[PDB]
């Protein structure tokens, strides 16, 4: 649900770019090494404004000449997590704390509390939790808890940033295949900024490249991930199995195509081993 | 060699009815060897990484590093030879300046200005970070503060880098620097280290896995014989190295490949000996 | 004077030296998210010194409130003189006798309040800034004790909900241990 | 590169810019009794010219100078008119009504009011845009040292200083982030009325005082690893360097002392 035609703003000059992105689909920012740029995100939301032209995002189209008044709609449309979501938490209980958002906004309390319940189930946990206190409460469940409050808005597109910081190896699959999860099933539109490539590699529909503020690719992950010197020259990387296809092919195999997760060069290898026998 | 570190019925308590933590924790350490800590979170691991340097005060057991056993009146003395880094990057620093922090531990032990300077320079230049001296804290890459902290507790010259969570916070090309220059400090100086991980590079390079749950000793093997236990290895507290990936993945599809683990170079043979061949 | 605190005492443990100084940091920074306008000005900074006195005691809370004045008020701008040190120290040592390691209650609370206002923040500061300033006095108090009057309900208010709050109680469970 | 020391300063090259720390704290402190002592119009004189000689010597623009004026300038109108409306009689009067006296005693005293209010903001705000913040701790730690006879622990507030100092950028930037992404979820930052302004606050207070302690906690058990005791047994590390500089500064000043002190109305 997001469209873009050389018109976004051009500190040094972002070019104007054109894009789109359909609905349901799975954006993935592979971002400047350096820095996130959280800012470049906040292009368009939040404070910092956009200029040169036009965009559309939904029902709402951001003029060139739109003011922070037509904002508002917007922050009920996106939903964002920053990073390290555990340092919002200030309510008495977690009922509370998940409804802060929708009481905000403006609703009816125990509606309010109402859905509680459900977003937190969604996430996976207890109800015995709902009348703890959140410092009180482990490290993951203070992170799952805030993503619930946040997921309360029933937002449509979703902005999520290092999700899988300061976790362990489960709590990062688990978390990932709870936002797949969400994805396949509630169809929301998540847009991902990080720095692993295997999540990106297999949990993704369409990847982008920025370099110190510069979309300068887009596309699939499979046309992206094909052109190996290209992104040394930003720093960037390729999944480990692009390196084992790689170190394949220069011994003296061919494919059809770049393998980007282990289980398509699996496949690959099953096939033509079996082919010889 | 003479054990290092003895450690034996290790049994504590942060919180009085609180689980059991620690149960019994008996090992023991050589000199100049790398270590291995992992075990699933909420099993307690850190509790002992605090309790090895005299942290926490424990009742039931008693540690020894260098000789000396551990009291509630030799601490002080134990601390010289025990050096260790944290799980943050941003709550290390106690100092307005890089150069502030690394002299920190040496004006710590009283010593004499004139013969500061020296040791500092080289200190910082033995980590290349010496164009950053006089910069400000709050303006260096995440894993810099690591690299400074490093160097100043290179600087206190100990003996063992108890070597605490310090690669979940960063980004993959400071975990690779950082790895490297802990190789390089302990091929030079001879400095054995422990670290506690839940990433497969550090454990590769260690020489010895002493898993841990539910405070006890499950295990002990060395990387090779500890890198085999297919999807167990997840809940063990490590990610599966890519190996292990394929090793997995061509079994489903209905192929077997050998047993034994292998790096890169000997996957890379094997499958081009056997298909080449036909 | 229920109490008499440590001339000399032994040395604090590394714990309640680093709060004190992320409390004087705080205490630091409040001063820019500040309310109010050029005449009428309504701050936050009362409302730290209150908390170090009600933890740490009589002493530290002293020393404290003095070295931030001191050291706020060279970095800030403006004039430097010790008047506003003394009043500083003053309303600390007040806040300290009058709450610390007593039950938070409501009537400690009023008491305290209405004798740090109306001692401190007119009579001193104003014949201070007679002194400093050659303003005329008997003219200048009534004007500053309105706006005393007028403000200090709702630092009696502030204070009470900042002492009751949860986290400030799950705070003092793993400082005083 | 780009650096952002707390608060104002600038990092202008000149005479003032170098010398210690401890020299400015000194005389700062000693130039409000040097101002109480004088009195008569060839006080005035001799003081304007030691002012204005020190501040013409620092390259700093004169607006800057005028900006710190500006939060005090009610109190120097109040004080103007009130005593230029209810003052002593004595002279030609040029229009009186009530109360209202206009005489030359107005003029003179007037001038004197306004004369010696602009001296003191003058040597107030040069101090703050004269040194790195930085320094003024250690110079006070240093000029605090003699009362260690008394037995008032002055080494532990320096260590305790210098923690501060150091802390308050990151607290101030942990302010940012709370902001941003509370305002994610909607909560107006500034808008409605006085009481809307300050109901929404508390999710900017609660959350900043958590993390201040869970910072404070782990920097205390990282520093009692690396062995910090007690205090006073610690050598140090940043010194001062008492130059030439500042004996012919102080030298100067204690002339113009002399000068005040002989000239002054007895």
């Amino acid at each position: 649900a997001i469209a873009f035609e050389h018109v976004t703003y051009t500190h040094t000059a972002l070019t104007d770019v054109s894009l789109t992105v359909p609905d349901r689909g799975y954006l993935a920012i592979i971002g400047h090494t350096g820095s996130g740029k959280s800012t470049l995100i906040q292009q368009l939301n939040a404070l910092l404004k956009p200029t040169s032209g036009t965009i559309k995002i939904d029902e709402f189209t951001i003029t060139p000449e739109t003011t922070n008044a037509a904002l508002k709609p917007l922050r009920q449309h996106v939903g964002m997590v920053f990073q390290f979501p555990e340092n919002q938490l200030f309510e008495e209980t977690v009922r509370q704390d998940i409804a802060f958002g929708p009481k905000n906004f403006g609703m009816a309390d125990a509606d309010a509390l109402a859905l509680a319940d459900e977003m937190l189930t969604t996430v996976g946990l207890d109800q015995s939790y709902a009348e703890r206190s959140p410092f009180e409460l482990s490290g993951g469940q203070m992170r799952r808890v805030a993503i619930a409050g946040v997921l309360a808005m029933q937002p449509k597109v979703l902005v999520l940033d290092e999700p899988t910081a300061g976790l362990d190896p489960q709590g990062r699959q688990e978390m990932m295949r709870l936002f797949a999860r969400l994805h396949q099933e509630q169809g929301l539109t998540i847009v991902l900024v990080t720095h692993q490539m295997e999540d990106v590699a297999q949990y993704a529909e369409q990847v982008a490249v920025m370099h110190e503020g510069r979309l300068m690719k887009f596309g699939t992950p499979a046309d992206v991930f094909s052109n190996r010197e290209w992104l040394q020259d930003h720093q960037l990387d390729v999944p480990q199995a692009a390196q084992f296809a790689r170190r394949l092919r220069d011994r003296g195999l061919t494919f059809p195509k770049q393998p980007l997760t282990a289980d398509q060069l699996a496949d690959y290898l099953a096939q033509q081993w079996a082919q010889r026998g | 060699t003479e054990n290092i570190i003895s450690v034996d019925h290790l049994t504590y308590q942060y919180d009085e009815n609180q689980a059991p933590a620690l149960t019994d924790v008996s090992f023991t350490v050589h000199a100049g060897e790398w270590l291995a800590i992992v075990g699933h979170n909420g099993s307690g691991k850190s509790t002992l990484a605090k309790s090895l340097d005299g942290l926490l005060p424990f009742t039931q057991g008693s540690v020894t590093v260098g000789g000396i056993t551990l009291t509630p009146e030799t601490v002080w003395q134990v601390r010289e030879q025990i050096g260790m880094i944290f799980q943050n990057p941003d709550n290390q620093f106690v100092g307005a300046t890089v150069e502030d922090d690394v002299a920190f531990g040496l004006e710590n032990r009283q010593i004499s200005r004139d013969e500061m300077v020296p040791r500092v320079q080289a200190a910082l230049a033995q980590v290349g970070m010496t164009s950053f001296a006089q910069r400000e804290p709050s303006s260096l890459s995440g894993g810099q503060k690591q690299r400074v902290a490093l160097a100043g507790i290179v600087a206190i010259a100990p003996k063992i880098l108890i070597l605490d969570e310090a690669t979940s916070m960063l980004d993959p090309q400071g975990r690779i620097e950082m790895l490297a220059i802990v190789r390089q400090l302990r091929q030079q100086q001879n400095l054995t280290v422990i670290s506690i991980t839940h990433d497969i590079d550090e454990a590769a390079s260690a020489d010895r896995v002493l898993v841990i749950d539910d405070g006890r000793l499950v295990d002990e093997a060395v990387p090779s014989q500890i890198f085999e236990r297919g999807t167990q290895l997840v809940e063990m507290g490590l990610d599966l190295p890519f190996t292990e990936k394929l090793k997995a993945a061509l079994r489903q599809r209905g192929i077997t490949p050998p047993t034994t683990y292998q790096t890169a170079a000997e996957m890379e043979e094997w499958l081009w000996q056997s298909l080449s061949n036909t | 004077m229920k109490t008499m605190a440590k001339t000399q005492l032994p040395k604090l443990d590394t714990l309640s030296m680093v709060t004190m100084g992320v409390l004087m940091a705080l205490q630091l920074v409040i001063s820019r998210f500040s309310v109010g306008n050029n005449f009428i000005k309504v701050s936050f900074t009362f409302l730290i010194v209150a908390l170090i006195a009600k933890w740490f005691g009589p002493w530290w809370g002293m020393l404290t409130a003095a070295v931030v004045d001191v050291i706020g008020t060279l970095m800030t701008g403006g004039p430097f003189f010790i008047g506003f040190t003394v009043s500083a120290v003053l309303g600390s040592l007040i806040y300290a006798v009058f709450l610390y390691r007593q039950p938070v209650s409501w009537w400690r609370v009023i008491g305290a309040s209405v004798l740090i206002a109306l001692l401190v923040n007119t009579l001193l500061n104003t014949l201070w800034v007679t002194i400093m300033y050659q303003t005329p006095f008997w003219s200048l108090l009534p004007v500053r004790a309105l706006k005393e009057l007028i403000v200090t309900p709702v630092q009696i208010v502030l204070v009470y909900l900042l002492l009751k709050s949860q986290v400030i109680q799950m705070i003092q469970a793993r400082l005083n241990k | 590169m780009s650096n952002f020391i707390f608060g104002r300063y600038l990092p202008l090259d000149s005479v003032v810019h170098r010398l210690d720390p401890r020299a400015k704290l000194m005389l700062s402190f000693c130039y409000i009794i040097v101002v109480f002592l004088a009195n008569n119009i060839w006080s005035y004189a001799i003081l304007i010219a030691f002012t204005v000689g020190a501040i013409l010597s620092s390259k700093i623009s004169l607006g800057f100078f005028l900006k710190g004026i500006r939060p005090l300038l009610w109190l120097i109108v109040f004080t103007v008119v009130l005593q230029l409306l209810f003052s002593p009689a004595g002279g030609h009067t040029y229009f009186h009504w009530a109360f209202i006296n206009v005489t030359q005693d107005g003029l003179i005293n007037a001038g004197y009011i306004f004369v010696r209010f602009l001296l003191i903001i003058m040597m107030s705000t040069l101090l703050t845009l004269s040194t790195q913040p930085l320094d003024i701790a250690t110079g006070l730690a240093s000029l605090m040292k003699p009362l260690r006879w008394v037995k008032v622990p002055v080494d532990t507030l320096a260590m305790m200083l210098s923690i501060a100092l150091r802390f308050v950028p990151t607290l101030m930037d942990e302010a940012t982030k709370i902001m941003n992404a509370q305002r994610a979820r909607g909560v107006d930052f500034g808008e409605g009325g006085l009481f809307k302004q300050a109901k929404s606050l508390i999710p900017l207070m609660v959350p900043l005082f958590m993390s201040a302690f869970n910072r404070a906690e782990d920097l205390s058990t990282a520093m009692e690893a690396r062995g910090y005791q007690d205090s006073e047994h610690r050598s140090q590390y940043r010194i001062l360097t008492w130059q030439r500089r500042d004996t012919v500064t102080w030298l100067l000043f204690l002339l113009g002392f002399v000068a005040i002190l002989i000239f002054r109305h007895w």
